[PDB]
């Protein structure tokens, strides 16, 4: 879960 | 709609600053201490109508005491302020509180820890512990920054009018109106206002 | 079928910011803070003048409430870059229409600068 | 025309009397104000007791009744022994008739309870005065004359709970040592008596008024009275029963078993236990029948405010919370009193939901106290499984924003409950956050609430199983960001998540890909517009810094550097968004990783990088600045002056002693900026006025060189190279600043100048004593006479004054004594100047430095500079501290006053002033110092106390000089003195008491 986990975070934005 | 409002604790805890704030919002910086008693009226706007304080600012200073606790015949609550820099006023509140309820046996009383604002705050939070076996309300009060400075005469509005709901609303505001013989000292008023330089310019507002 | 168990509404809010109100003691060298909280340009739609109402945070007390008058001229202090001071002839924070020399600062320099342009634009709507 | 009853060469007229109270009470106005002065004055009028008993029987007025009872008081507790004898015994009949008089009139009885209770209260004042000695049958006659009257009785209880209070709760400075062991052992001797009445009345009913005064004075009992009295009698049966069904006596009834759950009494009788046991049972049986069930809802009945029910849940809490913190071991071992357990702490969990913060601060400190004993305790948890399950979930709903104290309990006591099980804390947590994704509790009040309940838990679960809670948690709080629209939400979440990863430092650094993803999310937070997020994200980032700092500085695996130097190589961009004081953030938190770096050469590569734009940007002000000064009232070049400073004020904070070499690139020029900066502060102030230290201008001025003088103090406090400090620093720093602060108007000089100087003097003040000599050339006489005309003026130079010279008599003492003897002079008056201060501040350091001074003049020994010191200045440090001790308006200093007073008088009572201390005519030859410092105190209190007989001050004295190795008997006998200046004809054989 560490791997996707590290995905997610780089998604988010305040914007959509 | 009236109700009578002693306030009580020792010398220069800021009573007199915290019901001046109150009546024409300014901050006085001076100390000059209370003759005796100053009674003046202060009123609130809430959703059940217009409440009255009959303020009592009592002296703190033994010197100018006055009748003491012949200004606590019939009031109807009470405020005891302290100061959390100065750990001798905390020590006097169990006097202040002896004298008052000798008198005034079964009223709301608000106890207040005044000039939160300052940094070097020496009596500690854990330490307040009075109010407790005196079924006290208790606030961390300033009046110099407003911190918390309308909890006391809310808490005390919501037991004398029997509401917990109450709360404080905005008043009616009524629209506003609209001689060159005056223009001669209004210019002079300005002049020396804005050589005036304004109070606590450091501060964030 | 059953059965189940501020008189500012008329007006229009043309710039609100957060600042403090002063007015000058003159037989007292003294300036005295009369509140703090948002101060708010208010156009009434039936009339399209423009006034000043400022409340006190918390216990919402009026301490300001007069009309932008043409009249009226925004000088700086001489201890702030972020506060103007004018004379008012008719303010009716507290009764009837007194006139008050009035200081009113702002958090930042831009807020008063922003603050002197609003102010102006009201005047000329309360010239027409 | 009001003005007419202060006349006392009339007789009093009692209507105008009435008619003058009733203005002030019940009028208004000026009115109201003018009756108020003229009051004042009569009662202040020192005749007006001898009109007291006028008014008392003819005045219709019940308020001048009051004042003249009032008037009275004065009397008896100032004057009592002054009178002849003969009006003592008058005043005293007087009172006890009125009283009598108003007991039979029901009418008065029931409808003047202010002025009965004002006349108990007198009456109590006179038997501190006269009883037992001159009265030693009251307590007798008491108890007879209740069989009388029912309002007579419950009267009497009205006087004996006054009386409790004034000899036991209220006496201990109120009057002297001896007075207040005589009243107790009066009390003590005939309570037997006085318990036999109460107890009767408790039982045998019936009027509910009686029996509530009854108990109210039981209450003040309870304070004092031998244990047997309550264990060997009826009355925790009658307490624990019969008066807590009654609503008129169940508020003091509770009040009362709350004190005998802290009585003194002996934990080895076994039928002691099973009392403490049954009268809990007993009290807990009728809440539950009489007033309340367990699952009742006090959350919902406390915000009804119906009658009294809020003052009944505060008293039951603190009943419940003092019983069980002492008792409750008497309730975990036998099987029958299971469930009486159970209960009492079923309802403190139901009391904990109510919405009070002061309430619950009760609540939560004996939930503290509870959950560490089952911490620590053997085969105790297991007892209270269930309400701790319940209290994880009161505290987790209630957690507040990390005021400071309340949310550092709430962790500790979440923090203990996680230990306790693990299992079931996870299970709420995740739950409730199952509650915030399904929207059924989602609140922007409530997310973040959840959140800090997350984070507070940090570091008590195996670091296996909070990786995979913080994988879940944080999972999941991306989710609920994802799945919300609109920015206003999407921030509350994203600061949420980054105030959990901010709290999981173990979990960040385990898993290095994860940190630095943290890390370039909080970047590009920095450049976003919506308020809070930029603070936030700063905030974030040198709170993850301070625990992870070592994963910056080394190169991590599969990275080509350390990411300190990723850090710094992006700064500009990083920060070009943000306000200049979340720019000194970002250098702060960049110095704290770069101080890691233990290679000296690595560690200043570093530093250059780090500073390489706040240096550009100095170098090019420091060259077009001096060429030349017209930029420095530019409001621009001020602004980005300051901000350079402290951007190296940010930076040494986090690196101290690690900083010099930045501090060297920048030393000389800016000290030199500080010379030009404060030309133009003079210029200006001569240019327009002292009008022009309010102007914008000069202030922008005038923080230059505050941060100057911030940076240099807060490098120098944390230097460990001392010998660069005196060699390099200190030189060309005291030539640019005590000029100037001499040479300004008073109105012109940084206060702060004091306290960098008083920096430099803590830590190298034993290197320079020629540097310290100048500091006190250029500061001391021209502060000290910014601050000796008033109390109020130049607060902040005051107290740094102050702070300065204690450091400058603890480190280079030697300073003082090369002073010009006038200079010294000044040195003693500006001491005592401090004593006179109510502003804690000043005057702690003004007693400090005093009694630092006699340990410096005492360590020189027999020197003609200390036998000086002690014929010029000794009589004068001991007469200026009695009189702060003895002037009512110092109290708050009364144990530094006391020390230094012992130290001064024990000098001379062990023969340490060698000289004779007075000339030698005033005193025959070979008179011991001892002698004359009798002499002189004796004629000081003669005329400072003139009321004081000989007698008193002679065994004031003698007791004060005996007493002068023991501070805690020679502040009782202060205290005494204290007491006895107050009154006229005190008992000097109280002196005696130790
Ligand atoms: N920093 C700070 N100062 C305060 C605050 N409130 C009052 N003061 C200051 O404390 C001093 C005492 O003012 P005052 O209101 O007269 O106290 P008081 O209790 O009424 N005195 P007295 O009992 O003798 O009449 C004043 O200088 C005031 O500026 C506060 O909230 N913060
Ligand atoms: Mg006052």
């Amino acid at each position: 879960n560490l791997e996707a986990l590290q995905k997610k975070l780089e998604e988010l934005e305040l914007n959509q | 709609v009236q109700f009578k409002l002693v306030l009580v604790g020792d010398g220069g805890t800021g009573k007199t600053t915290f019901v001046k704030r109150h009546l024409t919002g300014e901050f006085e910086k001076k100390y000059v201490a209370t003759l005796g008693v100053e009674v003046h009226p202060l009123v609130f706007h809430t959703n059940r109508g217009p409440i009255k304080f009959n303020v009592w600012d009592t002296a703190g200073q033994e010197k100018f005491g006055g009748l003491r606790d012949g200004y606590y015949i019939q009031a109807q609550c009470a405020i005891i302020m302290f100061d959390v820099t100065s750990r001798v006023t905390y020590k006097n509140v169990p006097n202040w509180h002896r004298d008052l309820v000798r008198v005034c046996e079964n009223i709301p009383i608000v106890l207040c820890g005044n000039k939160v604002d300052i940094k070097d705050r020496k009596v500690k939070a854990k330490s307040i512990v009075f109010h407790r076996k005196k079924n006290l309300q208790y606030y961390d009060i300033s009046a110099k920054s407003n911190y918390n400075f309308e909890k006391p005469f809310l808490w005390l509005a919501r037991k004398l009018i029997g509401d917990p709901n109450l709360e404080f609303v905005a008043m009616p505001a009524l629209a506003p109106p609209e001689d060159p013989a005056l223009a001669a000292q209004y210019e002079h008023d300005l002049e020396v206002a804005q050589t005036t330089a304004l109070p606590d310019e450091d501060d964030d507002l | 079928h059953f059965e189940p168990v501020t008189m500012e509404e008329d007006e229009e809010v043309l710039y609100k910011v957060r600042a403090k109100l002063f007015r000058f003691d003159a037989d007292a060298k003294e300036w005295k803070e009369r509140g703090t909280g948002d101060c708010k340009f208010l156009k009434n739609k039936k009339t399209n003048k423009v006034r000043i109402l400022m409340r006190r945070d918390k216990t919402l007390k009026i301490c300001a409430n007069h009309i932008i008058a043409p009249e009226y001229t925004l000088k700086p202090n001489v201890g702030s870059d972020r506060s103007w001071v004018y004379a008012c002839t008719a303010d009716i924070a507290e009764g009837e229409a007194e006139a008050f020399t009035f200081a009113i600062r702002f958090g930042s320099k831009e807020n008063a600068d922003k603050f002197k342009e609003e102010f102006e634009k009201a005047q000329e709507i309360n010239k027409k | 025309s009001m003005e007419g009853i202060l006349d006392f060469s009339n007789d009093l007229d009692i209507a105008l009397l009435d008619q003058v109270v009733s203005t002030f009470y019940q009028g208004s106005g000026v009115q109201q104000k003018q009756a108020q002065e003229i009051l004042t004055k009569f009662q202040d009028n020192p005749d007006a007791w001898q009109k007291a008993d006028q008014i008392l029987q003819f005045s219709t007025n019940p308020q001048s009744k009051f004042i003249a009872l009032s008037i009275l008081d004065k009397l008896i507790t100032r004057k009592w022994k002054l009178l002849p004898n003969d009006h003592r015994i008058g005043i005293r009949n007087f009172v006890v008739g009125m009283i009598i008089s108003m007991c039979q009139d029901d009418e008065v009885f029931k409808t003047q309870k202010n002025l009965i209770n004002k006349s108990d209260l007198t009456l109590v004042q006179i038997l501190k005065q006269e009883w037992p000695q001159n009265w030693p049958e009251f307590i007798p006659e008491l108890i007879g004359s209740s069989s009388s009257s029912v309002n007579v009785c419950e009267n009497n209880m009205i006087v004996l709970k006054l009386l409790s209070e004034e000899v036991f709760d209220f006496s201990a400075e109120q009057m002297t040592q001896a007075k207040a062991l005589h009243l107790k052992n009066s009390m003590s001797k005939e309570f037997e008596q006085i318990f036999k009445l109460c107890f009767q009345v408790l039982e045998q009913g019936s009027s509910s008024s009686l029996i509530v005064a009854t108990l109210e004075s039981l209450l003040r009992y309870l304070h004092w009275i031998p244990y047997r009295y309550i264990y060997e009698t009826n009355i925790l049966e009658l307490l624990s029963t019969k008066f807590m069904t009654s609503p008129d006596t169940r508020a003091i009834t509770l009040k009362c078993l709350t004190e005998v759950s802290n009585l003194k009494i002996p934990q080895d009788n076994d039928l002691i236990k099973r009392q403490t046991v049954l009268f809990f049972q007993n009290t807990l049986q009728q809440i539950a029948t009489s007033v309340m069930p367990v699952t009742a809802d006090l959350k919902a009945t406390y915000a009804n405010a119906n009658g009294n029910d809020q003052s009944f849940l505060q008293d039951l809490a603190m009943f419940l919370t003092t019983y069980l913190a002492r008792n409750r071991a008497l309730l975990e071992s036998d099987e029958s009193l299971r469930e009486l357990l159970l209960n009492a702490h079923q309802y403190l969990i139901q009391l904990s939901k109510i919405e009070e913060r002061e309430l619950f601060k009760t609540t939560l400190d004996y939930w503290h106290n509870l959950v560490a004993d089952l911490f620590y305790e053997p085969l105790k948890k297991h007892i209270y499984e269930e309400i701790c399950s319940q209290l994880r979930l009161v505290i987790i709903e209630n957690m507040v924003r990390p005021t400071i104290q309340l949310y550092k309990s709430e962790r500790e006591v979440l923090v203990y409950l996680t230990h306790l099980n693990v299992i079931d804390t996870e299970e709420i947590m995740i739950s409730k956050l199952a509650r915030q994704i399904d929207g059924s509790e989602w609140s922007w009040h409530n997310i973040n609430t959840l959140s800090w309940a997350i984070g507070s838990i940090s570091g008590t679960m195996s670091e296996d199983t909070e990786k995979r809670f913080v994988v879940t948690v944080i999972k999941d709080l991306l989710g609920l960001c994802e799945q919300k629209r609109g920015k206003d939400n999407k921030a509350v979440v994203a600061s949420d998540i980054m105030y959990v990863v901010g709290q999981y430092p173990r979990f960040l650094k385990a898993h290095w890909n994860f940190l630095r993803t943290v890390i370039l999310k909080l970047f590009e937070f920095m450049h976003e517009t919506h308020e809070g997020v930029q603070d936030m994200a700063c905030d974030t980032f040198i709170k993850i810094v301070q625990k992870c700092k070592y994963h910056f500085v080394i190169q991590q695996p599969r990275e080509s550097e350390p990411f300190i130097q990723t850090i710094i190589r992006d700064i500009q961009k990083t920060t070009a968004d943000l306000q200049p004081q979340q720019v000194h953030t970002f250098y702060k938190a960049c110095g704290i990783i770069i101080s890691e770096e233990r290679s000296v050469a690595e560690r200043n590569r570093l530093l250059s990088d780090l500073m390489q734009l706040p240096n550009m940007a100095w170098d090019t002000i420091v060259e077009q600045s001096t060429a030349n000064p017209t930029l420095l009232l530019d409001s621009e070049t001020v602004k980005i002056i300051a901000n350079i400073i402290k951007t190296n004020v940010a930076v040494c904070t986090s690196m101290g002693a690690d900083f010099y070499p930045q501090l060297g690139h920048i030393y000389y020029n800016m000290l030199q900026l500080y010379r030009a900066v404060s030309s133009m502060i003079s210029a200006q102030v001569a240019a327009e006025g002292l009008i022009a230290t309010k102007t914008p201008k000069v202030r922008g001025l005038r923080t230059i060189k505050k941060e100057i003088l911030k940076l240099v103090e807060t490098y120098i406090s944390k230097a460990r190279n001392l010998d660069d400090v005196v060699k390099v620093l200190v030189e060309p720093l005291l030539n640019a600043v005590l000029e100037d602060y001499m040479n300004n108007v008073p109105d012109a000089r940084d206060a702060e100048v004091l306290n960098c100087m008083t920096t430099v003097v803590e830590k190298v003040g034993h290197m320079i004593p020629q540097g310290v000599i100048l500091i006190l050339q250029s500061v001391f006489e021209c502060t000290l006479d910014m601050i000796n005309k008033d109390f109020t003026e130049y607060p902040e130079h005051r107290v740094e004054f102050y702070k300065l010279l204690k450091v400058i008599n603890e480190k280079s003492f030697a300073a003082f004594l090369e002073l010009p003897p006038a200079a010294f002079k000044l040195f003693v008056d500006a001491i005592c100047w401090a004593f006179k201060h109510n502003n804690r501040d000043v005057e702690v350091n003004g007693l400090q430095i005093a009694l630092d001074l006699v340990k410096n003049i005492e360590r020189m020994g027999n020197v003609p500079f200390a036998n000086e010191f002690h014929k010029n200045y000794f009589f004068i440090f001991v007469s200026e501290t009695f009189f702060v001790l003895t002037d009512s308006d110092h109290k708050s200093g009364f144990s530094k006053q006391a020390l230094l007073l012992m130290k001064l008088i024990s000098l001379v009572y062990d023969n340490k002033i060698s000289v004779p201390l007075y000339q030698e005519a005033e005193v025959p030859q070979g008179t011991s110092n001892q002698v004359y410092l009798s002499q002189y105190l004796a004629n000081m209190l003669s005329n400072a106390f003139p009321h004081l007989t000989s007698e008193q001050i002679a065994s004031f004295l003698s007791a004060l000089t005996k007493q002068c190795k023991d501070l805690v008997v020679f502040k009782g006998t202060l205290r005494d003195f204290l007491v006895q200046i107050k009154e006229v004809g005190g008992d000097p054989t109280d002196y005696l008491f130790a």
